[PDB]
C-alpha cells in the first residue's frame, strides 16, 4: 500500500511530462463535468496518500461480480476443449450476480465551454478540438467510421 | 510582432469559461445587482457633489443678489428724492 503508492506518487508527479496525456483529461472535465465521467482514471493525488484498502475490498466487493465479469480467449483453442477446463471455479466462485444497483450508470452532461492553461515556456501547444457524439450501439457509430477517414491526417516525418 | 504572437511572456494561469448558450442573459439580475448600485453610488459621491451645490447657491445667491440691486429703485433711494 505504501510501495505503490509512493510507487504513485511517483508517478503521479511524473506523468506530467507528456503534454499529450495532459490535455486530455481537461477535455473530459470541460463537458463531463457534473458526472463521474469526466474525472481522472488515477483521480486526485491526496486519495492516493487517503486511501484503506477497505474501500478497495468494498470495491472489489462490488463491481467484481457477474454480468460485469467476461472471459474469453483466442488462439488454437475451440471451444469444448476450453469449456471443459472452464469450468469449476469461476463456474464459480460467484463472481456473482445480485444486485449491487444495477448498472448503474447515468447520462452524462455535455458542456459547451472552453478550458485555457496559458503557459509560455515549452515550444509548441498541443491543441485539439470535440463534440460529443452517439453511444457505442447505433448505426451511425459507422458513418462516422468513414467521416475521419476524410481529412486523413499528418505529421512531420510522412513521406507525404 | 503579429500583434498576439509576441505580447508578453505569462506563466500558469488558467481560464474557465462556458458556451454562452449554456447560462442565462438574466442571472438574478435584479436580485444581485441592485446592491452593487450603492458601493459605486457612495464611493464616489463624497468626492464630487459637494462643489456643485455651493454653484447652485451661487446661482439664486447672485440672482437674488442681483434682483434688488435693479430690480427696485425705490430702494435705496425711495421715490423720495
Amino acid at each position: 500500500i505504501e510501495k505503490e503508492r509512493d510507487v504513485i506518487l511517483q508517478e503521479l508527479q511524473e506523468n506530467d511530462t507528456s503534454m499529450r496525456d495532459v490535455v486530455f483529461n481537461y477535455l473530459h472535465a470541460t463537458a463531463f463535468q457534473g458526472t463521474p465521467l469526466a474525472q481522472s482514471v488515477e483521480g486526485p493525488s491526496e486519495n492516493v496518500r487517503k486511501l484503506s484498502r477497505a474501500d478497495l475490498t468494498e470495491y472489489l466487493s462490488r463491481h467484481y461480480k457477474a454480468p460485469r465479469m467476461v472471459l474469453a480467449a483466442a488462439g488454437g483453442l475451440e471451444h469444448r476443449q476450453l469449456l471443459d477446463l472452464a469450468q469449476k471455479h469461476f463456474s464459480g466462485l460467484s463472481g456473482t450476480y445480485d444486485e449491487d444497483a444495477v448498472p448503474t450508470l447515468s447520462p452524462c452532461r455535455f458542456t459547451g465551454s472552453q478550458i485555457c492553461h496559458r503557459e509560455d515556456g515549452l515550444p509548441l501547444a498541443h491543441v485539439a478540438i470535440a463534440v460529443e457524439g452517439p453511444g457505442w450501439a447505433h448505426p451511425d457509430n459507422v458513418a462516422l467510421q468513414v467521416a475521419n477517414a476524410i481529412i486523413g491526417h499528418y505529421d512531420c516525418t510522412y513521406g507525404g | 510582432g503579429r500583434q498576439f504572437g509576441h505580447l508578453t511572456r505569462v506563466r500558469h494561469v488558467i481560464t474557465y469559461s462556458l458556451s454562452p448558450f449554456e447560462q442565462r442573459a438574466f442571472p438574478h439580475y435584479f436580485s444581485k445587482g441592485i446592491p452593487n448600485v450603492l458601493r459605486r453610488t457612495r464611493a464616489c459621491i463624497l468626492r464630487v457633489a459637494p462643489p456643485f451645490v455651493a454653484f447652485y447657491l451661487v446661482y439664486t445667491w447672485g440672482t437674488q443678489e442681483f434682483e434688488k440691486s435693479k430690480r427696485k429703485n425705490p430702494a435705496a433711494y425711495e421715490n423720495d428724492r
